[PDB]
């Protein structure tokens, strides 16, 4: 049980951020992610374990101006 | 400061957080604004009105009709003229008492480095990642704070990055049309952050602020430095 | 619209939310901006750039040097000239293809009612409670959406109030007719007025968005909060 | 019991109305609006609106400038 993009959904314990994004089929290019309102650097996704109650955000970079 | 500056800046001098010493600090400062489009034009207008001593305006594009929907510093008679020159001219009419320097070019390499060196704060108002990564690299290397924002469609993003880069840099975070007031709100907020940083007003930095202009909501996320960052990781 | 309009509004037209249909509705709309100060000047600039077909600009002041720190539409060359006239002239330079109407007056009574009736939406960009209450009373009586904002120091307040007034009106929130002229940071009042333009474009083009929400900005802490408005049973304006 | 008042934790008696609480805190009502749990509570209701344990309250002043 976590919040993904402000919406509840069920997951699987002991899974990495990478594992989760892979199952959801989400593009990770041009994407950044936060857990409990703090950015999780991309280089840490392979190892970072998602915890129960985690509030996750996955969004795209905007470069326009 | 002289009588003319006192009257001109009176409405912010009345604020105890800025006052006479804070205004003098703005007058002694130098801001580099890279990109004079949707983000840069409102930012330059507010910074010139606020009394930033010297504004360096960098852009190598000419004014085009389709620009007018969001680049509020320009007019139909400016079409086909160089943006940095038109900006310099219009901003002078708003405030003829500060220094306005126009750079008609794509600031890169050595030239980018000398301009970031001379600036007290840099505003990244460009429109593509390669350029934003190059400006971020120059700011960290030259230890100069960077205020970066972006917008597309109804969305905007903004972050204030400052030495000692405790929350990382642009590269730690990032390894159709646009509605005029959405990019405009982002550029104006860049100006607000610069005024606070130059006048010494305590405020947060190191946070990514996201704006959804359609749901009309904002969210703040704490940035985090990436240990492997080729720019600010050591 | 014609070919020149197509090019001019192209970056807005590319958005599927606005597109050719939404642009035509902006072009067919009328907006009344009351107050050509820190809130009103950026709102008018963006609304003009957006292609709102008719903008009515009402203000009773002349440009003063101390205005320039936040009223970005004006220049040193305009000092001592009437604000609505200068605004109409500068805005036609930006966009000579829309209707720009200047009202150099403090809109009240019958003149206010007539301008509110003709507008599709009203932007309250004024600077005192009494006038704001008068505008709110006219908008509710004439069933015209009202987008209101204010700013002082580093703070800002904004609300979008639309018929049937499910969340009340300005008077449901503020019963006061007077507070109980200070400093202000240029970009803070500027962001509130630019946000007023944004709400206007969404309302006029038919973009689903919230209304009846009070949005508060602290420019120092850099935080926003949204509060749900609530009608007051005994409101003398929308109380029915 | 315990409430949040303008984002700060504070203790106050149970069974109090908004009016009594504002009176206790010596706050002026003219020019002020109040939200509880993110919803405005019209001033006309403050004399009877009971403040509840865990309420998050904001008391702020109107800004009329522009
Ligand atoms: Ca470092
Ligand atoms: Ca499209
Ligand atoms: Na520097
Ligand atoms: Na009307
Ligand atoms: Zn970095
Ligand atoms: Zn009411």
């Amino acid at each position: 049980q976590i919040l993904f993009n402000d919406q509840a959904m069920q997951c699987a314990a002991g899974q990495t951020v990478h594992e989760l994004l892979e199952q959801l089929d989400q593009r990770q290019a041009g994407a950044a992610l936060a857990i409990n309102q703090q950015i999780v650097p991309r280089e840490q996704w392979a190892q970072h374990i998602v915890q129960d109650g985690d509030q996750i955000l996955l969004f795209q970079v905007i470069a326009g101006g | 400061m002289n009588d003319r500056d006192f009257m001109r800046y009176s409405r912010q001098i009345l604020l105890d957080d800025i006052a006479l010493d804070g205004q003098q600090k703005l007058l002694d400062s130098q801001v580099l604004i890279i990109g004079l489009g949707g983000l840069g034009t409102p930012a330059a207008l507010y910074l010139a009105g606020a009394g930033v001593g010297t504004l360096v305006l960098a852009d190598d594009d000419d004014v085009h009709l389709s620009n007018l929907q969001r680049q509020i510093l320009f007019t139909t008679e400016d079409i086909d003229r160089p943006k940095s020159q038109v900006s310099q001219q219009r901003l002078t009419q708003l405030n003829p008492d500060i220094q306005l320097t126009a750079l008609q070019q794509r600031l890169t390499g050595e030239a980018l480095k000398d301009a970031v060196a001379r600036a007290d704060v840099v505003l990244d108002c460009t429109d593509n990642m390669a350029t934003r990564q190059e400006i971020n690299a120059a700011c960290v290397a030259l230890n100069t704070p960077l205020i970066t924002a972006s917008a597309v469609g109804f969305g905007g993003q903004l972050m204030v990055l400052t030495p000692p880069w405790e929350q990382g840099c642009y590269r730690c975070l990032w390894p159709a049309g646009v509605v005029g007031p959405v990019v405009g709100v982002m550029g104006t907020l860049q100006a607000l952050e610069a005024i606070k940083l130059l006048s010494g007003i305590e405020t947060p930095a190191g946070e990514l602020r996201l704006f959804d202009g359609k749901s009309s909501q904002w969210r703040s996320l704490a940035l985090r430095r990436a240990s492997g960052c080729p720019v600010c990781g050591g």
